[PDB]
C-alpha cells in the first residue's frame, strides 16, 4: 500500500534502457518481461536498468511522496491506443489496474483522461514538424498537409501511429491522415533516416521529442518547423488510476520540484543540445 | 444555481471597457467592479469563459477582483494567515469560478484545484528598447542598486516566486520597494523610464512588445508556468472543465484564441 507497481517505457531522454546483478549509478531497476516463444503466454522477467528525465522525476517522487515501487517496462503496445474499445499500452496498465501509475513521455489528452487521472504536465510538449532541408511550409495546418494532392508531386510526410500525435490528426484532418498512412514510420530513429536520406519530406510527431532530437543532431541538419512551433500544445504527465488517492501528493510534490529549480536542472542535466 | 465568475483587468486576456450610456457595450459580456458599477469585459479568457458556458451548460455573472490583485497568502496581522486577490474571492465564496491568467503553482494548489493549463508560457523581462541587458542574470538584475531599478506585479504569482528562494532575495528586497498595483501600470512606467525593467509573464509581455514597438522584452524565457482556471477543492465542474480545456488544446480552439488576442 506504500509499494507501487509503476510502468514505463522506452524513449530518449526521458526513459532510456542499459542492460545491468546490480544495476550501477544513477539507474533503477526495471524488469521487462520477455516470452520464451510466440506460441505461448509463458515468459521471464529480464532484470535491466533505466535512466533518465523521468526516471529521475519517479526518484524524486518517491523520495518527497514516501513510497516505494517496482518498476516495469510495457509489453501489451507502447503509450497507448483504444483498439476495439480496450486499451493497450501504459495506459491500459494503468486502466487494467496492473500498475498504479504510469511514468514516462506520456502525452496527456482528453480521451486519456476519461479513463485515467492526470498529474499536472511537467513536460511541455505538443505536435511538431521536423524537416532536414530548407522548407517554407508553416506548420501542420499548412495546406501541403492538408490537401497534399493540390501539388504535384505531393508532400511525402508521416508520423509514427498509436499514440497521441496519430490519434490527433485522425480527428482533426481526416484526408491529411489517410494520405498519411503510406509513410508510416516504425519509430523516430526510422524517421530519422528517411528524413536525411530523403525518402521522407517532413517527419510529423511530439514537439518534445522532436525539440530533443534536433537538439543532438550532429551537422545541426534537423529543425522543427515555424520556430519550433507546438500545434495542440500539451504535456507529459503520471497517469495514475481514476480517483487515484496519489494525485493530490504526486501534484504538490510535482509543482514543489518547480519552485526548487529541480526542474530546471533535470532539464539541463538530460535535454541541453547542441544546437 | 449561477456560478460566480471573479476575473482580473489584464490585456489581452481580459480588456475592460466602460459601457455606453445606454448600459450596454467580438463577444462582450456584463461585468462589474470597482463600491461597483456594470462594465465591458472582454478578450481571450472570456472567449474561454463563453466556450465552457455553452460547453457545459452553465450559466455565470462576471466581476473583477475587487482589491484588483491575482493572489498571495500574507500573514493576519500575529498567527493566522489569509489569501488575497482572486485567490481570496474563490476560497471565501464570492467566486466559484477564476478564470484569468492564473499562474500555478505549488503554493496556491495546497488550497486551490486548478484545470490542466489552456495556456503554456512563462516569464520574462520588459524593458524600453534602449536598455540592454543579458537576461534574469544581468549584474544589474543580481546585484540591485536604485541606480537600476525594475519591479514585478504585488501579490502575484511572480511576488511569490522570488520571495521563496532565500538565494533571490536581495532581487526581492529592491523589488518591494517598487513594485506596482497593476501590470497595467508597470508597463505604463516602463514607457515612461520610470520603471526600468518589468519581470513579468512572457504570455501579455510580448503581445505589448508587439504593439507598443517602443517596448522590448529579453529576451529569452527563464521560467516556465502556465495558467489554469481556478476552482476550489471540491468541485463538481472541476474534471469536466479539465476534458474541455484539453479538447480545445486538440482540436484549435485554443490556437484560434490565440491568433485573435495574441
Ligand atoms: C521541455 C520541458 N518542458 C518543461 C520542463 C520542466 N518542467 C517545467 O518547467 C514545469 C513548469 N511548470 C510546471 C507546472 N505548471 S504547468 O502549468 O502545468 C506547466 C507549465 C509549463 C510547462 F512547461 C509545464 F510542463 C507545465 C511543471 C510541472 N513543470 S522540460
Ligand atoms: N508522446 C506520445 C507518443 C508519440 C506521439 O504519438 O506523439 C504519446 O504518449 O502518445
Amino acid at each position: 500500500d506504500n509499494h507501487l507497481s509503476i510502468v514505463t517505457l522506452e524513449e530518449a531522454p526521458f526513459v532510456i534502457v542499459e542492460d545491468i546483478e546490480t544495476c550501477v549509478r544513477n539507474t533503477v531497476p526495471c524488469r521487462k518481461f520477455v516470452k520464451i516463444n510466440n506460441s505461448t503466454n509463458e515468459g521471464m522477467n529480464v532484470k535491466k536498468c533505466c535512466k533518465g528525465f523521468c526516471i529521475d522525476i519517479l526518484k524524486k517522487l518517491s523520495r518527497t511522496v514516501k513510497f516505494t515501487y517496482d518498476l516495469y517496462l510495457v509489453t501489451n503496445g507502447k503509450h497507448g491506443k483504444k483498439v476495439n474499445n480496450v486499451w493497450n499500452g501504459m495506459i491500459g496498465e494503468v486502466v487494467y489496474q496492473r500498475a498504479v501509475m504510469a511514468v514516462g513521455s506520456l502525452t496527456i489528452n482528453e480521451e486519456r483522461s476519461e479513463v485515467v487521472d492526470f498529474s499536472v504536465p511537467f513536460v511541455e510538449t505538443g505536435i511538431s514538424v521536423m524537416v532536414s532541408r530548407g522548407t517554407q511550409v508553416t506548420g501542420l495546418s499548412d495546406k501541403k498537409f492538408q490537401r497534399p494532392h493540390d501539388y504535384s508531386p505531393p508532400f511525402r510526410f508521416g508520423t509514427v501511429p498509436n499514440g497521441s500525435t496519430e490519434r490527433n490528426i485522425r480527428n482533426n484532418y481526416p484526408y491529411m491522415h489517410q494520405y498519411m498512412t503510406r509513410f508510416n514510420q516504425r519509430g523516430v530513429e526510422d524517421a530519422l533516416v528517411s528524413l536525411k536520406t530523403g525518402k521522407l519530406d517532413a517527419f510529423i510527431y511530439d514537439a518534445a521529442v522532436l525539440n530533443y532530437k534536433a537538439g543532438r543532431d550532429e551537422g545541426c541538419k534537423l529543425v522543427t518547423i515555424g520556430s519550433g512551433y507546438i500545434f495542440a500544445t500539451t504535456g507529459y504527465g503520471i497517469a495514475l488510476q481514476k480517483g487515484s488517492p496519489w494525485k493530490r501528493q504526486i501534484d504538490l510534490a510535482l509543482l514543489q520540484f518547480v519552485g526548487d529549480g529541480e526542474m530546471e536542472e533535470l532539464e539541463t542535466l538530460w535535454l541541453t543540445g547542441i544546437c | 444555481t449561477r456560478l460566480k465568475i471573479v476575473t482580473i483587468h489584464q490585456e489581452p486576456f481580459v480588456y475592460v471597457k466602460p459601457t455606453m450610456s445606454d448600459g450596454t457595450c467580438v463577444k462582450k459580456v456584463i461585468c462589474t467592479g470597482p463600491h461597483t458599477v456594470p462594465q465591458c469585459c472582454y478578450g481571450f479568457c472570456i472567449d474561454l469563459l463563453i466556450k465552457l458556458a455553452r460547453t457545459m451548460n452553465f450559466t455565470y455573472e462576471v466581476h473583477l477582483v475587487a482589491d484588483g490583485k491575482f493572489g498571495t497568502q500574507e500573514r493576519v496581522n500575529s498567527n493566522k494567515k489569509e489569501w488575497n486577490g482572486m485567490m481570496g474571492e474563490l476560497l471565501s465564496g464570492q467566486a466559484d469560478m477564476i478564470v484569468a491568467p492564473l499562474t500555478i503553482n505549488n503554493e496556491r494548489a495546497q488550497y486551490i484545484e486548478f484545470s490542466k493549463p489552456f495556456k503554456y508560457q512563462g516569464l520574462t523581462i520588459l524593458v524600453k528598447k534602449g536598455t540592454r541587458i543579458t537576461g534574469i542574470n544581468d549584474p544589474r538584475l543580481r546585484n540591485p542598486s536604485d541606480k537600476f531599478i525594475y519591479a514585478t506585479v504585488k501579490q502575484s504569482s511572480v511576488d511569490i516566486y522570488f520571495r521563496r528562494q532565500v538565494e533571490l532575495s536581495t532581487m526581492y528586497r529592491h523589488m518591494e520597494k517598487h513594485n506596482y498595483e497593476s501590470a497595467a501600470e508597470a508597463i505604463q512606467a516602463v514607457r515612461d523610464n520610470k520603471l526600468h525593467a518589468f519581470i513579468w509573464d512572457s504570455a501579455v509581455l510580448e503581445f505589448e512588445a508587439s504593439q507598443k514597438c517602443d517596448l522590448v522584452t529579453t529576451g529569452e524565457l527563464f521560467f516556465r508556468s502556465g495558467f489554469g482556471i481556478g476552482m476550489r477543492k471540491d468541485s463538481p465542474w472541476k474534471q469536466n472543465v479539465s476534458l474541455s480545456i484539453l479538447k480545445s488544446h486538440e482540436n484549435g480552439f485554443m490556437e484560434d484564441l490565440d491568433k485573435t488576442w495574441v
